[PDB]
């Protein structure tokens, strides 16, 4: 236990370093990028070993290594949980995060402020960590609102442009509606536990616990991206694509998950809580399919696909299957930073270009992007064997044989068809098709920095799932018991959906001019939530703030009411009693007048 | 020294003094308030060998 | 068909009647429009571009 | 964006806005280029047709049907190019474009590492300040009478004047800051 | 405390006594040997809290403001130097010597053991702050001003009076010792329910109390900058530290005399909060938040529960703190463009790089974000709301979510877009202006390493 | 070290182990590799450590309160007596304190330990710190940011008139 | 109109001293001034002062409350008495009204 807690202690430190160095006049007399990607390389290195002697013997740690402050009763102390959920999300995220550090020094090799980027990604890297292995709520609230701290600064990078500092704002606005729900079920455990740590957090698993798990659950909706507060995610695009890559497709958005992972013991035996989670991921899964189809934006279609996996990780989380969700969050983080990746290299050669009306015939010009865009995209879809089957099979098999809302069962499986339709969508109009984009011709994809990070992540993207799966102790017990129809559904629709794509893409091509049928632009126009909710929203709220709060209010009653009529009264009295004539004869008439009323009160008052 | 450097540099001594002044002053009132020194429930006890006061 | 305007989804230009007329009345006051806002743009671009100024431009409509 | 907008568009300008934006719209829906280029011929010809009215009050009724029908066959999700309103790189660089006039803050320690370039730029600040008195007086001498004005600028109708009001178009960022 | 009061009180003559060109020296470095003295009060090995004399005493919710105290009066001084070199020595000297007196009497008030000498203190400290609002700001709007804040509280005051003379006759001391040990429960009766509210209005008027408040942004938007430190800073804490001393005598009717106080404060909390979001005045908006902030100090006070003592007392330190930093933040912008719309200047962090970060965190600490001690005092309060009445997180929900859009929106709206390029005046940063930035974040950050210093009396 | 009885901690029970395969185990030669280059050195530097500390050894004590007469012996207004009366209670209110804290601690300790078994191995450290929860919100539950000796008292004869009330009823 | 001066006009304050750091405009009394803050404010406050408080000694009796519980833990489970009892003054101490 002095190695295995030496390792985790050291891979923070580790990720401390480049941090370190930042402040010190040494940053400019190295290669920080390369600097920084060592130490990320290296603390990717030393979490293997926490992660061999788990597969081992599966022994579960709480790590105290600060006390901070006791208050009366409650203790405070710098704690972590070093269990099979942190142990495995910091070697993967880890692993990942030294793909896109590598990158993005080929990505960001013009900018000026290169070693300020590099920066920013290994805090939010430390962030995310602090996040994930957390043992008590308080230092878990400090990565969550870490990693919303630095995904705002890393969404508004080039803060000269006004959509990426409304983009960064939106994250910040949603994220915080989703903190209201955290910092509910934080008192609620204070008060009713005297505590937030996890093990005292255990005992509580008898109590009705609706009021905080409704908290957690809606921070999860807000920190996830599930519909109701899931238009943040999309235009969180708008910071490089780098940021895209780690934050909003595999560490950052899946801390939702991870949440309601850690809880799952409590949720187990809450069947109202169970429901809301299963439909609420349904709605997402199917919601944000839909949208992805018709979207022209590379990274928009895949930060779409980053919603409806999410989507599908909150179904899992409603069926019991804390595990599985999970296993999927692993998973995913393979073959979705990749296809971050492949794009940012298609978007980086064609000039900054990421509509996909101006791609086309990439799978020739770009041969080794295009054919790690395609490994991704099969290891989404589910294609058997690669890092996406050991876990979404698994998931589509839990639905079809689990006592489950019937309207999820169905959009859960449509949404899963739809992946493979906007799957194809990629892949037909980035990868094959004719040539569109500008004549001058200057695509390099030939960099060390570009394809090395890619090829790490295309093995990731084979071979991952297969070692993970079968390193990982026993969980929940699978059914493997069903007919073959709901065995082989998840292979089923999702080659159907190749077929259906594939079919209405070849009838793009025939001269007939197509029209906006009213689907289409709600999926285009993302079900109009967002030109609906984003305008008059703010605007019923910052009205009521001027003209309401400041204005009828502040400036005005509150003025009027108290400082002024106190003014104009004393006025009034002054301007009656000094508007003296200064004549001695109505002085001395009002001198008789003191007089008569000094000797009336006398006589009443004679006993 | 020099009366030029001594009437720029003398106001030195203005805080110092008033802090060691300060100082003085409060061990004045500690000698105010010795009506319970070695007298109070919690705290008395016999002196030893040589010693006059539990503080001063 | 149609598109019928809402306070936050205003009318276009293009299907603004008042964009399409061309009577001298609305000609006239086009024409005076610009040539305030050309008087003004004069003033800030003499004030902008010369070398002797040390401070920021006030700026009396904020 | 170098030139200033007029009072009104003529009936002209307008036609060929919507002309502009109609193809770039077909071009979105298309994608293809064979498919884009067939119907960029069956478009030009629905101009062609009406190209000479010469009735006017027809020819403005034709515009209005037209704008009408460009907002039912609007492509919701048009291209656009990267670096333009609304695009993916627009205002990217506005952060890196620092203006000139901060070069007045550096430190003489800042300074002595381009000597050579502060040579330049002595230079081009002793040429602004000697033709900025010649320009005001050029552009109160071309005021017109009537009070009709535009935002366009003269140019240099004498030797040795530079255009009045160059400095903020000259030493203008670049495109591409650093 | 004459040990730190005394040297204090030698500033005076350092002032005066000094050479022009040696005056700032001086009298800014003796005042930080100052604030390194007044950390002894942070030696309490024991329960027992310290009473020096009859006079004098200091126990965990005095020492903390009067370390604060003294260390505002050098940052003060340095945040007052460039826009006085243009006044001639004696007018220096006079600024000085005002800044110097309200140290000495705020932090006598905080050690006051009686409570009819904490009144005159309490009530000394006009005088200085309404000299220097009114001699020293800019506009014309700062006689207005001083109107307002000498009157505000005065009117308050008053009764305060009224009650502290009543309390003096019925007991026979004011005390604070002995009232605590001897307190008796209060009868419910219409003359001690007007008792209660003669303790709290003034105390309520000073923090300030939603309702009672224009006096505050009216007294921001025109005091120059060490007065808006020391107002934001200090000066509203008397109002809290007034009444958690006096409601011990209170007892038990706060438990039903509270309630239109908590409800003023916890709407009013919305009310200002939401004003910062359409506020054009920069200055106005920093003064808004605070009377959001404060608004939470009231609630927990009111119900009067460990955790509620002990999370305001964190929130009155981190607030004082942040709200300082935030006014000398505005203020380094005013000092080159003179005007304090918010929408006026933008894109700074292109011309101001570390300036920018200095604004970040001070809006990162006034978002609350965790660790921090800004975050800390407001769960705990937070917390103990809840507990009070479940529903109470609603009305928290609502101000968490909008403080963190007007606390980013003053970053995204100065700091960033483009450029307002015409500013050819925006002069590198000074030297003093980082260093007085960092004198303010230095702290905050050691505080949230170390939060036991500033629990309070309750934990 | 620290108190076993205080807080007590199970023995372990480690297996063998008894490998099966023939492939050599990454983390046997790890930790012999770790215990060579990095635990070795760590021991002889701390090993110094405590040959100095040896060479310069003080003593320090935990001080001692005699109990003084509690606030039920005051007299009222008897300030004196108050004072030290509400000083003894406030010390052991804070020591109470630390007695829920050491009863949390393990708790968490237990839970930790049994894992999957925690919902049947940690029945008397649940018990324990469910019976002290009681007396702790008897004792000091309500009293408010002002609370005191005094208070405390009149807490608790209110609870002992209605747990007599009741009794007499019966 | 009245006799009333001009209103100055703006200043660069780097222009005649580019060393300026912000306290005064003679070069010599800027630079001490800027090290008296800097050594005051820093070095020693900041630094010391933080030194100071760090080793403050059990700080408000909580290093021997935690040290005095362990002790009365240890001390009633041995004994077998509960370790908290719910009645905080002795019983035998209170004389109840009679009614
Ligand atoms: C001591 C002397 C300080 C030395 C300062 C220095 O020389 O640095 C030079 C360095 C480079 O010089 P520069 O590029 O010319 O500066 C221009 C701009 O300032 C450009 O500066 P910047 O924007 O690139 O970096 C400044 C950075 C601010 O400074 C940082 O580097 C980030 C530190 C984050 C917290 C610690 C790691 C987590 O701002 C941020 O990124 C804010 C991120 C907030 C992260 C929120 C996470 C909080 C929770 C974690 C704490 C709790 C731990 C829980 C454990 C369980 O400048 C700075 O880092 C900022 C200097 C200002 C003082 C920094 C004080 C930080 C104290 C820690
Ligand atoms: C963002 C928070 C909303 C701003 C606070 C506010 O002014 O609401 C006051 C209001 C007060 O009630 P109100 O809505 O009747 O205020 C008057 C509004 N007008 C002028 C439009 C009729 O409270 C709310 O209902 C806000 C929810
Ligand atoms: C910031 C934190 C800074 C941390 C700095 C750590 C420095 C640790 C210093 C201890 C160095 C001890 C080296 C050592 O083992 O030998 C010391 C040596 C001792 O040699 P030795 O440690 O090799 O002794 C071997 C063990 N015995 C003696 C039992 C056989 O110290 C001496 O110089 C001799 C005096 C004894
Ligand atoms: C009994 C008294 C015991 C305490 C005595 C403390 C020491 C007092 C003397 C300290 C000042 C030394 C002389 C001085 O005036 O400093 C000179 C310095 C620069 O002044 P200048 O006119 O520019 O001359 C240029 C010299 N190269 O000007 C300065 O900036 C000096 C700044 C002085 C700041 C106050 C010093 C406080 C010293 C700690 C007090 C200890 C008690
Ligand atoms: C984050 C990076 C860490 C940077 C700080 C490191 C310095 C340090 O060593 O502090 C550690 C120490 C923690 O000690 P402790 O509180 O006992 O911890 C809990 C039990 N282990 O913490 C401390 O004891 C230092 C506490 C800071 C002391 C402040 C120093 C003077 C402050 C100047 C006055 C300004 C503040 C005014 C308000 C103060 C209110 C009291
Ligand atoms: C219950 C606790 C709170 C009680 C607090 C009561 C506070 C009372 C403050 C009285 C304020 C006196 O304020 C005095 O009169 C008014 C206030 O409107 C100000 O008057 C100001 O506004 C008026 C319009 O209303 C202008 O015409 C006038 O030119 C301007 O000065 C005066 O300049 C100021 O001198
Ligand atoms: C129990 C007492 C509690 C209240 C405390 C006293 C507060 C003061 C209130 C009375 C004085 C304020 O008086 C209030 O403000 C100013 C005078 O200053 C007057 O306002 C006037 O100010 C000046 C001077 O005459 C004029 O140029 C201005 O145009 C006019 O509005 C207001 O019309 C009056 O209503
Ligand atoms: C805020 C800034 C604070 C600055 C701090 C500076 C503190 C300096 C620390 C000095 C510590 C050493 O202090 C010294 O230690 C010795 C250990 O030999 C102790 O000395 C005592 O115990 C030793 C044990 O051997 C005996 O031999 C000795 O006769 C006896 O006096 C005392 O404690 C003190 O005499």
């Amino acid at each position: 236990m002095n190695i295995f807690t030496t390792s985790i202690l050291l891979i923070f430190i580790l990720l401390l370093s480049p941090i370190l160095i930042s402040m010190s006049n040494l940053i400019k007399h190295i290669n920080f990028p390369l600097y920084t990607t060592t130490s990320i390389k290296f603390s990717f290195i030393i979490s293997l070993l926490p992660l061999l002697m788990f597969f081992h013997n599966n022994m579960e740690y709480m790590i105290t290594t600060w006390h901070w402050v006791t208050m009366n009763s409650m203790e405070l102390k710098m704690s972590f949980k070093t269990d099979f959920f942190s142990i495995l999300f910091t070697s993967v995220a880890l692993f990942v995060t030294w793909s896109i550090m590598q990158f993005s020094s080929w990505y960001m090799h013009s900018d000026p402020n290169i070693n300020r980027f590099i920066k920013y990604l290994t805090l939010f890297l430390i962030t995310m960590l602090i996040l994930t292995s957390a043992n008590n709520m308080f230092q878990l609230f400090i990565g969550w609102e870490g990693v919303g701290i630095m995904s705002f600064l890393l969404i508004g990078w080039w803060y000269g442009r006004t959509d990426a500092n409304t983009a960064a704002l939106q994250a910040i606005l949603y994220n915080r509606i989703g903190d209201i729900g955290f910092i509910l079920a934080m008192v609620w455990f204070s008060l009713n536990m005297n505590s937030w740590e996890l093990q005292q957090i255990m005992f509580s698993n008898n109590n009705d616990n609706l009021i905080p798990l409704m908290g957690l659950l809606i921070a999860a909706t807000g920190k996830s991206a599930q519909f109701g507060l899931h238009p943040w995610l999309p235009s969180a695009m708008e910071g490089p694509t780098p940021v895209s890559a780690l934050l909003h497709s595999s560490t950052m958005v899946v801390a939702g998950i991870f949440l309601l992972v850690r809880f799952h013991p409590l949720t187990t035996n809450n069947n109202f809580i169970l429901t809301t989670m299963l439909c609420l991921g349904a709605l997402t899964t199917l919601f944000t399919a839909i949208c992805a189809l018709t979207q022209n934006d590379i990274k928009k279609i895949i930060a779409f696909s980053t919603s409806s996996q999410l989507g599908l990780m909150m179904v899992t989380l409603g069926m019991n299957q804390p595990h599985l969700a999970f296993l999927h969050i692993c998973t995913h983080a393979f073959f979705k930073a990749m296809l971050f990746m492949c794009s940012g290299s298609i978007i980086h050669s064609l000039a900054d270009e990421q509509d996909i009306r101006k791609m086309g015939n990439i799978t020739k010009i770009m041969p080794f992007t295009s054919s790690c865009l395609v490994i991704g995209s099969l290891a989404l879809t589910g294609m058997p064997f690669l890092t996406g089957f050991y876990s979404k099979d698994l998931i589509i098999e839990a639905i079809n044989t689990c006592n489950t809302n019937a309207w999820a069962l169905l959009i859960t499986l449509i949404a899963t068809s739809m992946t493979a339709m906007y799957s194809m969508r990629i892949i037909y109009f980035v990868t094959m098709t004719k040539p569109r984009f500008p004549p001058l011709i200057s695509i390099n994809e030939n960099d060390p920095d570009l394809m090395n990070p890619i090829k790490r992540l295309a093995f990731g993207s084979i071979f991952a799932g297969f070692v993970i799966s079968y390193n990982i102790p026993p969980t929940s017990i699978p059914v493997l018991t069903m007919p073959w129809f709901l065995k082989t559904t998840a292979l089923i629709i999702s080659v159907l959906g190749f077929l259906i794509a594939l079919e209405l893409n070849n009838l793009t091509m025939k001269l007939s001019m197509n029209k906006a049928n009213p689907y289409s632009s709600f999926s285009t126009l993302l079900g109009f939530f967002p030109s609906i909710i984003h305008r008059i929203t703010p605007m019923k709220s910052l009205n009521l703030s001027l003209k309401t709060s400041l204005t009828l209010l502040d400036l005005i009653w509150l003025e009027k009411t108290i400082p002024k009529s106190t003014s104009t009264l004393h006025t009034n009295m002054t301007t009656l009693t000094t508007n003296q004539k200064g004549l001695i004869k109505l002085y001395f008439m009002s001198f008789l007048i003191n007089i008569i009323l000094i000797i009336i009160l006398y006589s009443i008052n004679l006993e | 020294t020099l009366f030029q450097l001594l009437r720029e540099h003398w106001v030195h001594i203005l805080v110092p003094a008033g802090f060691v002044f300060g100082c003085y002053l409060d061990r004045k009132d500690d000698e105010k308030l010795t009506a319970f020194r070695n007298k109070s429930m919690l705290f008395q006890r016999e002196l030893r060998p040589n010693e006059e006061v539990t503080w001063k | 068909s149609k598109y019928k305007p809402a306070p936050l989804a205003t009318l276009p230009s293009t299907l603004d009647p008042a964009e399409y007329d061309v009577s001298p009345e609305t000609r006239r006051a086009q024409v005076e429009r610009l040539s305030i806002r050309a008087r003004l743009k004069r003033e800030y671009l003499l004030q902008y571009n010369d070398p002797k100024r040390v401070s920021h431009i006030e700026d009396p409509a904020l | 964006a170098f030139c200033a907008p007029p009072a009104y568009l003529t009936h002209q300008q307008k036609v060929l806005r919507l002309y502009k934006r109609a193809l770039r719209h077909l071009e979105s829906w298309c994608i293809h280029r064979d498919k884009y280029r067939y119907f960029a011929c069956l478009m030009r010809a629905r101009f062609e047709e009406h190209k000479n009215e010469k009735d006017m009050m027809r020819a403005t009724q034709l515009l209005r049907e037209a704008e009408e029908e460009f907002w039912q066959n609007q492509h919701p999700q048009p291209y656009i190019f990267p670096d333009s309103p609304g695009g993916t790189s627009f205002e990217r660089y506005e952060c890196y474009k620092v203006p000139e006039w901060c070069l007045d803050y550096w430190h003489p320690s800042e300074k002595a590492m381009y000597p050579d370039y502060f040579s330049k730029r002595e230079q081009w600040k002793k040429l602004r300040m000697e033709s900025w008195d010649r320009e005001v007086k050029q552009l109160q001498e071309e005021t017109s009478p009537d009070g009709i004005m535009t935002e366009a600028l003269p140019p240099a109708r004498r030797e040795g004047d530079l255009p009045p009001l160059w400095w903020h178009i000259v030493t203008r960022p670049r495109e591409r800051p650093t | 405390m004459l040990k730190i009061i005394l040297p204090s009180l030698m500033l005076l003559p350092l002032t005066w006594l000094s050479s022009p060109k040696k005056t700032w020296t001086n009298v800014t470095s003796y005042s930080f040997l100052i604030s390194l003295t007044s950390l002894t009060l942070l030696w309490q090995t024991d329960e027992n809290y310290k009473n020096f004399s009859n006079m004098f005493s200091s126990d965990p919710l005095s020492t903390p403001l009067i370390i604060l105290t003294a260390w505002l009066l050098p940052l003060m001084l340095m945040a007052s130097q460039n826009h006085l070199k243009k006044d001639n020595n004696v007018l220096q000297k006079l600024y000085i010597s005002m800044l110097i007196s309200l140290q000495i009497l705020l932090i006598m008030t905080f050690s006051a053991t009686e409570l009819i000498m904490f009144y005159i203190l309490f009530e000394a400290t006009l005088i200085p702050t309404l000299i220097i609002i009114t001699r020293w700001g800019n506009q014309t709007e700062r006689l207005n001003a001083g109107i307002y804040f000498l009157f505000y509280t005065l009117i308050g005051s008053i009764p305060l009076l009224i009650a502290l003379i009543l309390i003096q006759n019925h007991v026979g001391t004011l005390n604070l010792m002995i009232l605590s040990f001897t307190t008796h429960t209060l009868d419910a009766s219409w003359s001690n329910n007007l008792l209660w509210l003669a303790c709290m209005m003034a105390f309520l008027i000073k923090m300030p109390l939603y309702g009672v408040h224009l006096w505050l942004p009216k007294a921001h938007v025109e005091a120059p900058i060490a007065g808006s430190m020391i107002l934001a800073a200090i000066l509203l804490k008397l109002g809290s530290y007034g009444m958690i001393r006096i409601s011990i005598i209170l007892d038990p009717l706060t438990k039903y005399m509270a309630y239109p106080f908590i409800l003023l404060s916890l709407w009013g909390m919305i009310m200002t909060s939401s004003i910062c979001l359409r506020q054009t005045d920069l200055k106005s908006l920093i003064a808004y938040s605070s009377v959001s902030h404060m608004a939470l100090v009231i609630a927990s006070i009111m119900i009067q529960t460990p955790w509620s003592f002990m999370g305001a007392t964190m929130l009155m330190i981190a607030h004082g703190l942040t709200s300082s930093l935030l006014f000398c933040l505005a203020n380094s912008n005013y000092e080159r463009i003179h005007s304090r719309t918010m929408i006026m200047a933008r894109g700074l962090q292109m011309v101001f790089p570390l300036m920018a970060t200095w604004w970040l965190m001070a809006s990162l600490a006034n978002l609350a974000l965790p660790p921090s001690i800004n975050l800390m005092g407001e769960l705990f309060i937070t917390m103990s709301l809840f507990s009070w009445s479940n529903f109470t997180i609603i009305l928290m929900g609502i101000n968490i979510i909008i403080t963190g859009m007007y606390s980013m929106y003053m970053i995204i709206t100065t700091q960033r877009g483009k450029l307002t390029n015409h500013m050819i005046n925006l002069q590198p940063s000074h030297t003093r202006e980082l260093t007085l930035m960092a004198l303010h974040m230095i702290p905050l950050i050691l505080l949230t390493t170390s939060p036991k210093l500033i629990t309070g009396l309750t934990m | 070290s620290w108190d076993k009885d205080v807080y007590p901690e199970p023995p372990s029970r480690t297996p063998a182990p008894s490998p099966q395969t023939s492939l050599p185990n990454p983390i046997t030669y790890l930790t012999k590799a770790y215990d060579l280059v990095v635990d070795w050195p760590v021991t002889l530097v701390r090993e110094f450590i405590e040959r100095q500390h040896a060479k310069n050894r003080t003593y320090y004590y935990h001080r001692q309160y005699r109990r003084v007469p509690d606030i039920t012996e005051c007299k009222e207004g008897d300030v004196l007596c108050i004072y030290e009366a509400e000083m003894q209670w406030r010390r052991d209110f804070k020591v109470d304190q630390e007695i829920m804290n050491i009863i949390q601690e393990r708790l968490k300790a237990c839970q930790q330990r049994e894992g999957e078994n925690y919902q049947q191995n940690c029945a008397k450290e649940l018990e324990q710190f469910t019976k002290v929860t009681k007396a702790y919100q008897d004792r000091y539950l309500d009293l408010g940011a002002y609370y005191s000796a005094r208070k405390c008292l009149a807490k608790q004869k209110q609870r002992m008139l209605e747990e007599r009330k009741a009794a007499r009823q019966e | 109109q009245w006799q009333e001066d001009p209103e100055p006009e703006d200043e660069n304050v780097y222009a005649k001293n580019p060393d300026f750091h912000g306290y005064d405009s003679d070069p010599v009394v800027d630079v001490w001034n800027m090290r008296a803050v800097f050594f005051f404010g820093f070095s020693i406050v900041l630094v010391f002062g933080t030194t100071f408080v760090a080793y403050v000694p059990d700080y408000r009796m909580q290093e021997w409350a935690r040290r005095e519980a362990e002790r009365l833990v240890k001390y009633r489970e041995v004994n077998g008495l509960p370790i908290m009892e719910s009645n905080y003054f002795d019983p035998s101490k209170i004389q109840l009204p009679e009614d």
